[PDB]
């Protein structure tokens, strides 16, 4: 239905045993997604910090 | 002599009026999503005149219990109890004033119920987190006049027993 692909597809070992890929441009990995730390309220401990 | 009584009974008087107008409204003021006042039960905004109760504590466990102190303004109410009951004590050592140690433990009690609310409004200051309301400033006076009159009663006191001792003496 295509002739060629040029889209984020994630390059699998299923994915090679139909088609065929190229080297990958852009190397990746699994992260951590956390929020930016804003000033939190300190408290009691701040009479001894 | 009974004109520092009646000074001190008038002073009591108009401290608990000033503590029920500083419990009823207009504790704080603060601009919401125009202006709004509150009275620690609820806020009242700037559609316009409605109110409702927007004293919700949810939205370390220090902050938590910091939070269920300043729910509901228990410890202003506990000091408000206080000092109407002793208020009471004083009412009652005004008239038939057979015992001379009463006087004392009411004026104690008075001085803590005074300390109370001012942990109470250090509590209330310390929930608010641009301007206050008339109630914070009113409560202010009130503990101000109270510190005052508890000065009087035990001048009285320290008075009654040194009348007391030259007497027995």
């Amino acid at each position: 239905k295509a002739d060629i692909a040029i889209a984020p597809l994630t390059i699998t070992l299923v994915r090679e045993e139909v088609i065929d890929f190229s080297k990958p441009f852009m190397s990746l990995g699994i992260s951590i997604m956390i929020k930016k730390p804003q000033k939190s309220k300190p408290g009691v401990f701040s009479f001894l910090d | 002599r009974g004109v520092q009584m009646l000074l001190t009974t008038v002073g009591a008087f108009a401290a608990f009026s000033l503590m029920t107008i500083a419990v009823g409204t207009d504790y704080w003021l603060y601009s919401r999503g125009v202006m709004t006042h509150s009275g620690l039960w609820r806020t009242c905004c700037l559609f316009k005149g409605l109110c409702k109760q927007i004293d919700h504590f949810p939205e370390d466990t220090a902050e938590y219990f910091l939070r269920a102190v300043r729910a509901s303004s228990i410890f202003p109410i506990l000091s408000v109890i206080l000092l109407f009951m002793g208020g009471l004590c004083i009412a009652a050592s005004e008239f038939y004033k057979t015992r001379h140690n009463i006087i004392l433990s009411a004026g104690i009690f008075f001085v803590s119920a005074g300390l109370s609310n001012i942990i109470g409004i250090i509590v209330y200051i310390s929930a608010n987190a641009y301007s206050y309301g008339w109630s914070f400033y009113f409560g202010a006076l009130s503990f101000i006049i109270a510190e005052m009159v508890g000065v009087l009663a035990v001048h009285m006191f320290i008075d009654r027993h040194k009348q007391l001792r030259a007497t027995a003496r």
